[PDB]
RNA sequence: GCUUUACUGCAGGCUGUCGCUGAGGACUCUCACUCCGGGAGGAGGACACCGAUAGCCGGGCA
RNA sequence: ACUCGUACGGUCACUGAAUCCUGCCCAGUGCAGGUAUCUGAACACCUCGUACAAGAGGACGAAGGACCUGUCAACGGCGGG
RNA sequence: CGCACGGAGGCGAAGAACCACAGAUUUCCGAAUGAGAAUCUCUAACAAUUGCUUCGCGCAAUGAGGAACCCCGAGAACUGAAACAUCUCAGUAUCGGGAGGAACAGAAAACGCAACGUGAUGUCGUUAGUAACCGCGAGUGAACGCGAUACAGCCCAAAC
C-alpha cells in the first residue's frame, strides 16, 4: 500500500502514543497506558 | 379626481377583457420562454406594488416567478398504508402557489427579504406572481421610515417562517374571532389543527 | 403599441417636442402620468403627450380613450427620455401635459389639427 | 410481488443499456443550404457495431469526414452526391420529389431534414410509388403505405448487408456475441418458469400460464405480459 | 409471503367535459400551443400537451 | 432506457436441436373488430322547485356493457347415452 | 514551576504564583469561499447567489453552529375499537426549510352573557368533558365570558 504524507504523519503519531508511561511519572503520582496498541492484535484507523 | 393608478387597477379587475387581454396574450409568450425567477426593472401592476409597499427607491427589487398549476406532485406509498392514506391524485399542498413563488424568489436573492407579492396572471399550466423584495443592508432603506422595520434581525427569512401577508392569510390568521381558534397565535402552538 | 393606433411622422414629433420646450418657459406643463391624468379629468389639458416605449403598457393604456371622451387632443412620442428632457427633467417621462401653453398656442393649435387629419 | 423484468428495463441500468461508447456514428444525412453543390468520394467501407451491416466512410468537398448508411453496390473511389440536383444513381441522397417512381430507396425521412428514420436495416428498402405537389406515397418494408412530404430526403438503393437473417445462429454462443453489441438482456427465462412473486405467469405445480395470455391495451405495467392486445392468435383459422 | 370472478380501496390506461383557447352537427382558418429545420422556413393547430373533473377497466399495488 | 437503434428492427410472450407430424371445438373466459337498437357519468342545456341555493325530472349520450363477428402455436375442452 | 507527591534545574521584593477585565499571538482541515485533495497539494482568488454600484469584487449580504425551546412546511405504523375499512394512535414519530434570546400573535370587515353591553395580543385559572364530532360504536372535544398576569399604541396606499 502507498501512503500519503498526511497518512504518514498520523501513523507516526500513533507509533509515539504506543510508548509506556515514563518511570518518573510513577514516582510523581505515587502510582498504566490504556491506549496500548499492537500491530497484529489491534487495528488502527483508515 | 381619479388617480392614474386607479386605471391600472380597474384594468386588472378583469384580466381577460379589453386591452389587457391583448397584452397578456403577448407577454405570456415571452414569459414562457423566460426563467423560473426573472428580475424585472419595473412592476407590471404599479398600483398594487405601491399599495403593497413598493417605492421607486434603491434597494427595492421586484421579480417575476412562475410556478406550476395544480395539486401536489406526490409519489405513491412504497410501504403499507390504510385506505385513507393511499391517495396520490386528490392530495393538495397546504401552502398556496403564491407562497411557493415568494420562497423561490427569496432563495434566488439570499441577501434580500420578501415584502409582498401579487398575481400577474396564468395560462393553462402555470401561474405567475411578482414578488417585491427589499435590501435590508442598503442605507436607502435603513433610513426610510416607511420601510426600515424590515432591517431588524427578527425579520430575517420572514417568508420561510410565514411572516408575509400571503403567509399570514394562508395560515388562517385573517379572522380575529370565530373560526380562528386553531390558527392564532400559531399553527404549531395549536397542535397543527388548522 | 396596444394603445398606439396611429404612427406619428418623425417631423411632426419634432414640431411637438419643440412646442413643449417653449411651453415650460412661458405657460405651464404637467410632468408624469398621474398629473397628465388629472389634467384630462379637470379639463385643464390642451395637448397631452404620451411615450411609445412604456414598459409596462398599463401605466399609459387609458390615455387614448380618456382623451377621446374628454375632447382633449393627444400625440405620440417615440422615446421616453426625449419627452422627459422636453418637460425639463434629467429623468424621462411616460406622459406629459401642456396645461395652458404660451407663445406656442398657434403651433399647438396646428399640431392638434395635424393629428386629427392623421386620424 | 416484485417488479417484472420489463419494469427493471425502463430504469436504464448498465445491464439493459446499449454499449454506446463502442458505437461508431449516428448515421444521419448531410445538411445542404440549397443548390446541391455538395459531393464526395468514398474512402473506406467499415462495419457498424450497432446494426451488423456495413457503413461507408465518405470525405466531402468542404473537408468533412463522415460515415454514411451505405446501400448495396457502394465502393471505394465512388462519388456520391447529396442534394436537390443530384444524379439518380445508387448511393445519392435527394428529396423524394426529384427521385423517379418505382425506384427502391432507403434511409427515408419522416419530417424533412431530420436525418433519416425509415428503411435502415440490413437489406431492406422502401418503395416510392405516387407523386404529387403535396404527397409522395412510400411503401415501407413492413408493407405499409406511408404518405410523406416530397421534401423528405432518401438515399437510393437497398440497404447493404442483405440476407443476414438467412443463416441460423446455430449455437447459443453466436447469439451471445451479437447480443453483447445491442441494448438487450439475454438469455430469456420464460415467465411460466418463474415464481408467482416474479411474473403474472409464474407459479403452479406445473408450467402453464395462470390466465389467458391475451392482455388488454389498458393493462398496467407489471400486468401487461404475453400477447399484448392481440387481434387474433394461432396459425390456423 | 403468495392467489383470486373475497371485502375495500390506490396507481395506471381508455373516454367525455372545463381551463389554456383564437378568426370565419358538419367545416374552413391562423395567432396561441406542439413538433421538424442552423436558418429562411416546413408540418400540425385550437386539436395535442398540461392542469381539473366525470364514467369504464384496473391483484399492477396497499 | 430501449436508441450512435428503424420492421432483415425490438418489444412481449409460448414451445425448446434434428426427423415425421401437429386433428376437432369460439359454448364459457380472455383479447380484438363492429353495432340498428338497448344500457351508459359529469359539464353545458331544458321543466319543476327556491325572490337565489339545496333538490327532483328531462333531453343529449363518450369509452364501456348488451348484441354480432374473428381468434385456440389464447386460457382451456375433446363425455354419458 | 496544571492534573502529577520524581530527578536536574529555574522563576519571584524589578512583587512571581494566583484571580478579574482588556489586548497580542492564534499551524492545517473545517460554512470553507482561487483550484484540487481521506487534515495534503497546485498556480492570485468574497467560490456560488445576490444588492448597491466609481460596472472595478469597489462597497455590502447569505452560507454554518447551538441543550432544548420557536415558526413555516412533509407526514407513518404498531396500537385502541377486544376482528376491521371511517374513526383511533396523531397532525404524534420521523423528514425538509428557517428565526431569536425568546419566538409567534397583535390594535376588530372582533365579540353577540343581544346589550343603554365588552373592547389589540398572548398566557394562567375557570367556563368543561359543557357545545360540537362519531360504524351516533369505541372514542374525540372547543369557544364567548369570567378571575388574573401584563398592558400601548401606531405606519402606509389613495385623494390634495
Ligand atoms: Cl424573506
Ligand atoms: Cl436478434
Ligand atoms: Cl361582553
Ligand atoms: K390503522
Ligand atoms: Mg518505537
Ligand atoms: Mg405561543
Ligand atoms: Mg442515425
Ligand atoms: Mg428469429
Ligand atoms: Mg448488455
Ligand atoms: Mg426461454
Ligand atoms: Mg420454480
Ligand atoms: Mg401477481
Ligand atoms: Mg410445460
Ligand atoms: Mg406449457
Ligand atoms: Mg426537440
Ligand atoms: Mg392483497
Ligand atoms: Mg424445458
Ligand atoms: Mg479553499
Ligand atoms: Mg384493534
Ligand atoms: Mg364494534
Ligand atoms: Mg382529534
Ligand atoms: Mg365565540
Ligand atoms: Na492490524
Ligand atoms: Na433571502
Ligand atoms: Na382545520
Ligand atoms: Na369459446
Ligand atoms: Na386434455
Ligand atoms: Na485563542
Ligand atoms: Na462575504
Ligand atoms: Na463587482
Ligand atoms: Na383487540
Ligand atoms: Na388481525
Ligand atoms: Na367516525
Ligand atoms: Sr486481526
Ligand atoms: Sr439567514
Ligand atoms: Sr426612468
Ligand atoms: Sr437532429
Ligand atoms: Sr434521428
Ligand atoms: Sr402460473
Ligand atoms: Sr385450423
Ligand atoms: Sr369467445
Ligand atoms: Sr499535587
Ligand atoms: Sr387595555
Amino acid at each position: 500500500g502507498k501512503k500519503s504524507k498526511a497518512t504518514k504523519k498520523r501513523l507516526a503519531k500513533l507509533d509515539n502514543q504506543n510508548s509506556r508511561v515514563p518511570a518518573w511519572v510513577m514516582l510523581k503520582t505515587d502510582r498504566r497506558n490504556h491506549k496500548r496498541r499492537h500491530w497484529r492484535r489491534n487495528d488502527t484507523d483508515e | 379626481a381619479r388617480s392614474a393608478y386607479s386605471y391600472i387597477r380597474d384594468a386588472w379587475k378583469n384580466p381577460g377583457d379589453g386591452q389587457l387581454a391583448e397584452l397578456q396574450w403577448q407577454r405570456q409568450q415571452e414569459w414562457r420562454n423566460e426563467g423560473a425567477v426573472e428580475r424585472i426593472e419595473r412592476p407590471t401592476r404599479l398600483d398594487k406594488a405601491r399599495s403593497q409597499g413598493y417605492k421607486a427607491k434603491q434597494g427595492v427589487i421586484v421579480a417575476r416567478v412562475s410556478v406550476r398549476k395544480g395539486s401536489a406532485r406526490k409519489r405513491r406509498h412504497k410501504a403499507g398504508r390504510r385506505s385513507k392514506r393511499q391517495g396520490v391524485t386528490r392530495i393538495t399542498r397546504r401552502k398556496d402557489i403564491q407562497r411557493v413563488a415568494e420562497e423561490r424568489a427569496s432563495r434566488t436573492f439570499p441577501n434580500l427579504r420578501v415584502l409582498n407579492s401579487y398575481s400577474v396572471g396564468q395560462d393553462g399550466r402555470q401561474k405567475w406572481h411578482e414578488v417585491i423584495l427589499i435590501d435590508p443592508n442598503h442605507p436607502a432603506i435603513q433610513n426610510d421610515d416607511d420601510l426600515s422595520w424590515i432591517c431588524a434581525d427578527d425579520q430575517a427569512d420572514r417568508v420561510f417562517r410565514g411572516l408575509t401577508g400571503a403567509g399570514r392569510r394562508n395560515r388562517g390568521l385573517s379572522g380575529k374571532g370565530k373560526g380562528s381558534e386553531k390558527t392564532r397565535p400559531s399553527l404549531r402552538s395549536n397542535g397543527g389543527k388548522g | 403599441p396596444v394603445y398606439v393606433d396611429f404612427d406619428v411622422p418623425a417631423d411632426l414629433e419634432d414640431d411637438a417636442l419643440e412646442a413643449l420646450e417653449v411651453a415650460r418657459d412661458t405657460g405651464a406643463v404637467k410632468k408624469g402620468t398621474n398629473e397628465t391624468t388629472k389634467s384630462i379629468e379637470r379639463g385643464s389639458a390642451e395637448l397631452v403627450f404620451v411615450a411609445e416605449d412604456v414598459q409596462p403598457e398599463e401605466i399609459v393604456m387609458h390615455i387614448p380613450e380618456l382623451a377621446d371622451e374628454k375632447g382633449v387632443p393627444f400625440i405620440f412620442v417615440e422615446q421616453q427620455d426625449d419627452l422627459g428632457h422636453a418637460a425639463g427633467l434629467e429623468v424621462g417621462s411616460a406622459a406629459a401635459a401642456v396645461t395652458d401653453a404660451g407663445e406656442a398656442d398657434a403651433d399647438v393649435e396646428d399640431i392638434a389639427d395635424k393629428v386629427e387629419e392623421l386620424r | 410481488g416484485r417488479r417484472i423484468q420489463g419494469q427493471r428495463r425502463g430504469r436504464g441500468t448498465s445491464t439493459f443499456r446499449a454499449p454506446s461508447h463502442r458505437y461508431k456514428a449516428d448515421l444521419e444525412h448531410r445538411k445542404v443550404e440549397d443548390g446541391d453543390v455538395i459531393a464526395g468520394t468514398v474512402v473506406d467501407i467499415e462495419h457498424d457495431p450497432a446494426r451488423s451491416a456495413p457503413v461507408a466512410a465518405v470525405e466531402f468537398e468542404d473537408g468533412d469526414r463522415r460515415l454514411i448508411l451505405a446501400p448495396e453496390g457502394v465502393g471505394v473511389g465512388d462519388e456520391l452526391q447529396v442534394g436537390v440536383s443530384a444524379e439518380i444513381a445508387p448511393g445519392n441522397t435527394l428529396p423524394l420529389a426529384e427521385i423517379p417512381e418505382g425506384v427502391p430507396v432507403c434511409n427515408v425521412e419522416s419530417s424533412p431534414g431530420d436525418g433519416g428514420k425509415f428503411a435502415r436495416a440490413s437489406g431492406v428498402n422502401a418503395q416510392l410509388l405516387t407523386h404529387d405537389r403535396n404527397v409522395a406515397v412510400v411503401k415501407l418494408p413492413s408493407g405499409e403505405m406511408k404518405r410523406l412530404d416530397p421534401q423528405c430526403r432518401a438515399t437510393i438503393g437497398v440497404v447493404a448487408g442483405g440476407g443476414r437473417t438467412d443463416k441460423p445462429f446455430v449455437k447459443a454462443g453466436n447469439k451471445h456475441h451479437k447480443m453483447k453489441a445491442r441494448g438487450t438482456k439475454w438469455p430469456n427465462v420464460r415467465g411460466v418458469a418463474m415464481n408467482a412473486v416474479d411474473h403474472p405467469f409464474g407459479g403452479g405445480g406445473r408450467q402453464h400460464p395462470g390466465k389467458p395470455k391475451s392482455i388488454s391495451r389498458n393493462a398496467p405495467p407489471g400486468r401487461k405480459v404475453g400477447d399484448i392486445a392481440s387481434k387474433r392468435t394461432g396459425r390456423g383459422g
